[PDB]
This record gives C-alpha cells, sequence and structure tokens, in this order.
C-alpha cells in the first residue's frame, strides 16, 4: 500500500536551518505532485509548498517564500523541504502529502496519502522564572493565580500546599511573548474568603523557584 | 481568497451533520474534505465535491452551491467526532479552510461560565498588565473569544488556550489580554466575550 515516511524534524534556534525528508513507497512517485502542509499547536492545516510530479514547477505559501525550498529526488523516491531562516512562528508539525490525481490532474482530486508528521520547534528561550500574580475580583467567589513568563516546562501549581483541590481549574499553558503563561482558578463559598486563607504554591525547578502567593482582596 | 467554515457543528448520533465551506472563488474549483482526529494525520473523505475514495464509509457525501461546498454525514456515529477541513486552490496557492470540529453529542449542552480578572497591582509595578478571562463548564468543547477595550475590538496582545477536558467531562479554556501599564490606565472598559453554540456570554470590567 501507498506510504510516506517523514524524518528530519528537530529543535533549533531561530535563524538556523533544517532539512525534512519524506520517503515514498507503494506508488509511482514521479507521477504525482507532492506537498508540504503544517499545523501549529491547536491550529488548522496550513499549506507550505508544492512540487510538480516532474519537478518543473514549485510554488510556496507567502509565509515561507524566500526561506523554504522544496525538492524531490525521483531516483530515491524522496521529497525534501529545505527550511532556512527559521522563525518561532514556523513551529509546527510538518506533513508531506501525495496528490490523488496523477500527472497534470494533481490539483483537482485531493491529497490522498499523508505522512505521519515530523515536529519542528523553534525557540531561543532560556530558563526564566515565572512571575506569580494574584487573581481577585474587583454566594460563591472565584479567585486565581497567574503564572506568567516561565521557561521551560515543567511548572507545578497547588492550592494551600495541596490541601485545597476542590473547585480548582488549572488551565493549559500557552506561549506568550516566547515564554509560557499558565493560570489556575479556585471557587469557594463567599463566607470562606477572605476570612480563611487561600495561597497558590508554584514550583519551577529549572529556576529554583518555589513561591507562595496569598490571595488578598 | 480565504476559505471559511464554522468553528463548531454539533449533532446527536444518528442525525445528519452539515459542514459548509465558503470562499470568493470557490465555485470555480473542486472542493475536497479531510477528516483529522487528535494526534493523527488527515484523511481524504471527499474530493471533487461529492466523490468518496475507496474505504470511506457511504455516510460521507458532499455537495456544492454558489461559492460554497458542503460535507454531509448522514447518520452520524460517535467515531465521526473529528476536525474537518475543506481545501481548494486559488491563483497561486493551495487554500485550506480553518476547520470545523464536529462534536457528536454524548452529554447535555452546557454554556460557558466566564470570569474576568483585572491586572494585579503587583504586575502593574512592572509596567505590564494582564487581564485573565477564565472559561469553564462548556460543551461542546469549542469557543470563540473576542476582546473589546472601550467598545473597540482588540486585534493584538491576546492568547487563548486550547480547550481541555475537566473532571466532569465538560471543557475549559482561558484567554489573556496583555497590555502595557500605560495602555491599561488609558482605558476604562474591558470586555471578554465568549461565543458558544451561537450565543455570547460576556464579562466586563469598568473603572
Amino acid at each position: 500500500e501507498v506510504q510516506l515516511v517523514e524524518s528530519g524534524g528537530g529543535v533549533v534556534q531561530p535563524g538556523r536551518s533544517l532539512r525534512l525528508s519524506c520517503a515514498a513507497s507503494g506508488f509511482t512517485f514521479s507521477s504525482y505532485d507532492m506537498h508540504w502542509v503544517r499545523q501549529a499547536p491547536g491550529k488548522g492545516l496550513e499549506w507550505v509548498a508544492v512540487i510538480s510530479y516532474d519537478g518543473s514547477n514549485k510554488y510556496y505559501a507567502d509565509s515561507v517564500k524566500g526561506r523554504f525550498t522544496i525538492s524531490r529526488d525521483n531516483s530515491k523516491n524522496t521529497l525534501y523541504l529545505h527550511m532556512n531562516s527559521l522563525r518561532a512562528e514556523d513551529t509546527a508539525v510538518y506533513y508531506c502529502s501525495k496528490v490523488r490525481g496523477a500527472a497534470a490532474t494533481g490539483y483537482y482530486y485531493g491529497m490522498d496519502v499523508w505522512g505521519q508528521g515530523t515536529t519542528v520547534t523553534v525557540s531561543s528561550a532560556k530558563t526564566t522564572a515565572p512571575s506569580v500574580y494574584p487573581l481577585a475580583p474587583v454566594s460563591s467567589v472565584t479567585l486565581g493565580c497567574l503564572v506568567k513568563g516561565y521557561f521551560p516546562e515543567p511548572v507545578t501549581l497547588t492550592w494551600n500546599s495541596g490541601s485545597l483541590s476542590s473547585g480548582v481549574h488549572t488551565f493549559p499553558a500557552v506561549l506568550q511573548s516566547d515564554l509560557y503563561t499558565l493560570s489556575s482558578s479556585v471557587t469557594v463559598t463567599s463566607s470562606t474568603w477572605p476570612s480563611q486563607s487561600i495561597t497558590c504554591n508554584v514550583a519551577h525547578p529549572a529556576s529554583s523557584t518555589k513561591v507562595d502567593k496569598k490571595i488578598e482582596p | 481568497y480565504e476559505l471559511t467554515q464554522p468553528p463548531s457543528v454539533s449533532v446527536s448520533p444518528g442525525q445528519t451533520a452539515s459542514i459548509t465551506c465558503s470562499g470568493d472563488k470557490l465555485g470555480d474549483k473542486y472542493a475536497c474534505w479531510y477528516q483529522q482526529k487528535p494526534g493523527q494525520s488527515p484523511v481524504l473523505v471527499i474530493y471533487q465535491h461529492s466523490k468518496r475514495p475507496s474505504g470511506i464509509p457511504e455516510r460521507f457525501s458532499g455537495s456544492n452551491s454558489g461559492n460554497t461546498a458542503t460535507l454531509t454525514i448522514s447518520g452520524t456515529q460517535a467515531m465521526d467526532e473529528a476536525d474537518y477541513y475543506c481545501q481548494a486552490w486559488d491563483s497561486s496557492t493551495v487554500v485550506f479552510g480553518g476547520g470545523t470540529k464536529l462534536t457528536v453529542l454524548g452529554q447535555p449542552k452546557s454554556s460557558p461560565s466566564v470570569t474576568l480578572f483585572p491586572p494585579s497591582s503587583e504586575e502593574l509595578e512592572t509596567n505590564k498588565a494582564t487581564l485573565v478571562c477564565t472559561i469553564t463548564d462548556f460543551y461542546p468543547g469549542v469557543v470563540t473569544v473576542d476582546w473589546k477595550v472601550d467598545g473597540t475590538p482588540v486585534t493584538q496582545g491576546m492568547e487563548t488556550t486550547q480547550p481541555s477536558k475537566q473532571s466532569n467531562n465538560k471543557y475549559m479554556a482561558s484567554s489573556y489580554l496583555t497590555l502595557t501599564a500605560r495602555a491599561w490606565e488609558r482605558h476604562s472598559s474591558y470586555s471578554c466575550q465568549v461565543t458558544h453554540e451561537g450565543h455570547t456570554v460576556e464579562k466586563s470590567l469598568s473603572r
């Protein structure tokens, strides 16, 4: 059966290069247009480039023009993406794909076979301790803890040294200004706080950080 | 041109799902559709508007009208819950739609609970200001978040998390608006608007 196997993904600095490979078997490789398509964390499919079956025509997304080049070695049944001048925003899973339509029909009939994906992660971030801020409002009450600007993973967050685990929501990290930001909320009865103490405890071992932040009105 | 599609479509098992793609010159092209499940490669389900490749279940079909193309799943199954992307091309590029998550309903719908927090005085000492909009207990698990400052839509400085599953099996997410301390002081009203199942839940702060 028809198959594409990718390799060459990695972790590099902005400004550097990578070569992705996509090794094809189970079809007449030189009879099909081939594409690269990428997918950033939680985002949609984003076309990158196409090379025609015979290698005569290459086209690129505006986002990569001048930086990435696509090629194929039909003698080795392999497709390449030469990624130069990498940027943080190039971070994504990269797929190769084969078109269903052979030869001149390749744009018309969809992409029928896809690689498994190879991950490219581009960052210049150094170890950075989080800043830990209180979240408080201007029957029940919702308080929280903002863990802003740490790198790398991991970080841990607990409430009252783990003693308070009910009514807690700890949200996924997101990348913001090339560092990670996380938050957690805790919902309690309004007669409990501020009469009783609520403290967020944040640990980030890379930066030797252990912070306790008491939530005040 | 850009291809757009609804971020979310939801149906109960057995119902027919309809997912529509639209774009300025889409009617001059053939549209195809991909199914993608989490951590998996896309799968071509429909091409040339209405044709199924071998192995794709008969319940997947497609149609087109005007500058739109529609994927239809007749008798939806729990296994069909996935992201669906349309794809065509324009004068110089291949174009993908932004994706629709099809949720096959396994529990009652639930609107989001929204909470908006101001920047802390501690953070403002650093010349920076972050507003935090937390969003919990929603199902299906797709929201769109829009921020306004003094009634004006914000386009910059925002990040929203991917939705994630809670212990009760509903979803949560959070959104952040980062401003300079000086921008924070210049404006009086701030709003986090969360759209879910065609209805918007708003929370605001005002000085």
